[PDB]
RNA sequence: AAGCUUGAGUCUCGUAGAGGGGGGUAGAAUUCCAGGUGUAGCGGUGAAAUGCGUAGAGAUCUGGAGGAAUACCGGUGGCGAAGGCGGCCCCCUGGACGAAGACUGACGCUCAGGUGCGAAAGCGUGGGGAGCAAACAGGAUUAGAUACCCUGGUAGUCCACGCCGUAAACGAUGUCGACUUGGAGGUUGUGCCCUUGAGGCGUGGCUUCCGGAGCUAACGCGUUAAGUCGACCGCCUGGGGA
């Protein structure tokens, strides 16, 4: 399976839709087999410049090694959330654990 | 691409007597050999060697005094839009005699001189000065 | 590119252990291989004829191919058409 | 380190212009001077930087 | 393309044809039918008091949810369709486990869109959610000024209006003539914009449709005699002197509005 | 009518591309519109006027709509048969390049007439419409100004399905291969090395500025040649008139 690092940032605010929608993506990760290396939490950040007044992730990844058309229901999920910003899957690059 | 190889055997006797070498490599035919043979005898080249067993490769021999070439002129002649063909008496004289034409025969490769010995006439596929 | 589903696969029936690139036989199957894959291309991305001038150039490589087999060795030839689709 | 999407080693390679720096302090050996220059255009879409300091 | 007839013929030499394999063409659903009956542009009395209308063959009354509310009851379209007492295009809803109904239809071609109804819902076209509730530039769809009238503007084919600002009790949005306006908050509108603009791509190109398209051909006030019509002419290709209505008024270019009761809501007239 | 393996073809497996075309994603301002807010200026210029404003401009602040094109990066750095190609992200997809093998066995070049690509502007049919802008509509200048310049502004620019086929399409260099003393700078595979090297020495594919032999009326070309040796297709024969 390719590579993707399935990142997206959230409002602080707004994290309680976070375990409304990874709960089911981690199901449908380990239905594909999907390694998920890092589903890792990064507390709370900041963005580069406020967008519409919000300025802040929550910020999660999981980098999951998945098929092209199972992250096709992550694309669509986000997609359905739209309140949700750059949601991206940054493709290949091999697997990352820690990152140096 | 590539047509002609008597063509591509001419250019190598200009090409190595502008870059002052005692030896030229071109790719080896039966015929190049045939016309070799005949550049050995008539004094211009002092040996030829082809080596490769699959792919032959032949290598002209070339001796030098004073620093200067050594065969100044050398003509293909007969060529695929224009072969000339001469018959036994009207067989060509070159730079009014001070030069030689090589004569294809119906035997094998021969100069004019060779072939009024032998009576024969052909395709004229070569001058030398 | 075409897929290792076509240039693989195709050892299933030209052979058994290896391919046989060179044999005109196994051009002409490629060469449909090619068409049945670019024809996959169709209908979409319509502003886009690069796949379209190199299927101009497959018609007719395989056509060509098909001719020069019969010309080697009608045998050949014939041990080649009964393995096609053949006329659409 | 070793990668560009950390704010800690990106901050390195651009100015308080947000212009990126000359080949002679990036590290790259004069020959990935190029894809870094990338990389860094790559990191405004990241959320990392600005499109342009001016703003 | 919008295809055009191949030239055999006038006026079919013109003729250009437009089709959707999701409309239904076929008859209406008759629970929701009234037989409205054309006035003929006569009174009571049984005197002409408007021209050139109500003729032809009949054209009855689709019975449409103008007032349209509830909350937490979505519907979905069971049929697309049109009616030629209007423009734009309707459609047949069916509530989630009964009762069939009709709204205008807002962009867009096919059936089976499933929309909702109440004031927590989403901001997706053909909602019931009011104009307090929505996040300001959106499209409003059939706009209502009070609630026991309905949707009141906004209702032909290709039609949008956009809100501009919310303030107080009240929201001030856009229109086609260049109106700016002020409406309550309150009132719930329709959401996104009205769908079909088709309605003027006709071209028949034969003079004798004019009864079945529900009219009649108007004779000149310059042609006819003096008498019928205060232009009176002339005389053919004579005109003469300055144009006025049939009922002797001067209104080219001379204003009629006098209402005296709703300029108190509206800052800037027609552009 | 049978062979040869160098050029050429093709494949499992890799290598770099602004080549071709989608669907998402994004910033700002000229403008249209409703408030916040301050006072007569703004705009243009050699000066002013038309125009924008005084019914509150421009400036400054908020909220919203509309659309092309993608600033910097950006270039003697890539890619395409040319025209040209450019924000990012994930796709669809032709070509080219590589290493070890294998299978063909001249499959190589060009081509009468054919058969096919568009930069911008234009058309055929309907949408979309923020800049901008032929025409249109005015002002200035001048003796005059149906122009320059300034102020407004329609087609058009944009999207689909077709037409137009033309350009400094310019590197003023028709197209295939082989052969060739040099300097200076890049781009990308692949083999062997503690890479104990700011990589190095080989081997492949590309690419830029100078320069010597060669070419030439002289300018210009110079290993990616206008050189050298060959294969092929079109046109020219003083200009005006055309």
């Amino acid at each position: 399976m390719r590579h993707y690092e399935i990142v997206f940032m959230v409002h602080p605010d707004q994290s309680e839709q976070v375990p409304g929608m990874i709960e089911r993506y981690t199901a449908a990760i380990t239905g594909a087999e999907g390694k998920i290396h890092r589903l890792e939490d990064w507390g709370r950040r900041q963005l580069a410049y406020p967008i519409n007044k919000l300025h802040k992730a929550h910020y999660v990844l999981m980098n999951v090694e998945a098929p092209q058309e199972v992250i096709d229901e992550l694309e669509t999920t986000f997609r359905f959330n739209d309140a949700v910003i750059r949601s991206m899957v940054m493709r290949t690059k091999h697997a990352v654990t820690e990152a140096s | 691409s590539m047509q002609d190889p008597i063509a591509d055997m001419l250019t190598r006797i200009r090409n190595g007597q502008a870059a002052n070498k005692a030896a030229v490599t071109m790719p080896s035919s039966k015929l190049k050999v045939a016309i070799a043979n005949v550049l050995k005898e008539e004094g211009f080249i002092e040996d030829f060697k082809v080596e490769g067993d699959t792919k032959p490769e032949l290598e002209l021999t070339l001796k030098y005094f004073q620093g200067k070439a050594v065969v100044e002129s050398i003509q293909r002649v007969s060529r695929p839009g224009l072969r000339i063909y001469k018959r036994k008496d009207e067989l060509p004289k070159v730079m009014a005699g001070l030069g030689i034409a090589v004569v294809s025969t119906s035997k094998g490769v021969m100069t004019d001189r060779a072939a009024r010995q032998a009576g024969l006439g052909g395709e004229i596929i070569c001058y030398v000065a | 590119s075409l897929s290792t589903e076509a240039t693989a696969k195709i050892v299933s029936e030209f052979g058994r252990d290896a391919n046989d690139t060179g044999s005109t036989e196994v051009q002409v199957a490629l060469l449909t291989a090619q068409i049945n894959h670019l024809q996959g291309h169709f209908a979409e991305h319509k502003k886009d004829h690069h796949s379209r001038r190199g299927l101009l150039r497959m018609v007719s490589q395989r056509r060509k191919l098909l001719d020069y087999l019969k010309r080697k060795d009608v045998a050949r030839y014939t041990q080649l058409i009964e393995r096609l689709g053949l006329r659409r | 380190e070793i990668d560009y999407k950390d704010i800690a080693t990106l901050k390195n390679y651009i100015t308080e212009s947000g212009k990126i720096v000359p080949s002679r302090i990036t590290g790259t050996r004069a020959k990935y001077q190029r894809q870094l220059a990338r990389a860094i255009k790559r990191a405004r879409y990241l959320s990392l930087l600005p499109y342009t300091d001016r703003h | 393309a919008v295809v055009k007839c191949k030239p055999t013929s006038p006026g079919r030499r013109h003729v250009v044809k437009v089709v959707n394999p999701e409309l239904h063409k076929g008859k209406p659903f008759a629970p929701l039918l009234e037989k409205n009956s054309k006035s003929g542009g006569r009174n009571n009395n049984g005197r002409i008091t408007t021209r050139h209308i109500g003729g032809g063959h009949k054209q009855a009354y689709r019975i449409v949810d103008f007032k349209r509310n509830k909350d937490g009851i979505p519907a979905v379209v069971e049929r697309l369709e049109y009616d030629p007492n209007r423009s734009a295009n309707i459609a047949l809803v069916l509530y989630k486990d009964g009762e069939r109904r009709y709204i205008l239809a807002p962009k867009g071609l096919k059936a089976g869109d499933q929309i909702q109804s109440g004031v927590d819902a989403a901001i997706k076209p053909g909602n019931t959610l009011p104009m307090r509730n929505i996040p300001v530039g959106s499209t409003v769809h059939n706009v209502e000024m009070k609630p026991g009238k309905g949707g009141q503007l906004a209702r032909s084919a290709g039609t949008y209006v956009q809100i501009v600002a919310r303030d107080g009790a009240y929201v001030t949005l856009r229109l086609r003539s260049g109106e700016m306006r002020k409406v309550e908050a309150d009132c719930r509108a329709t959401l996104g914009e009205v769908g079909n603009a088709e309605h003027m791509l006709r071209v028949l190109g034969k003079a004798g449709a004019a009864r079945w398209r529900g009219v009649r051909p108007t004779v000149r006030g310059t042609a006819m005699n003096p008498v019928d019509h205060p232009h009176g002419g002339g005389e053919g290709r004579n005109f003469g002197k300055h144009p006025v209505t049939p009922w002797g008024v001067q209104t080219k270019g001379k204003k009629t509005r006098s209402n005296k009761r709703t300029d108190k809501f509206i800052v800037r007239r027609r552009s």
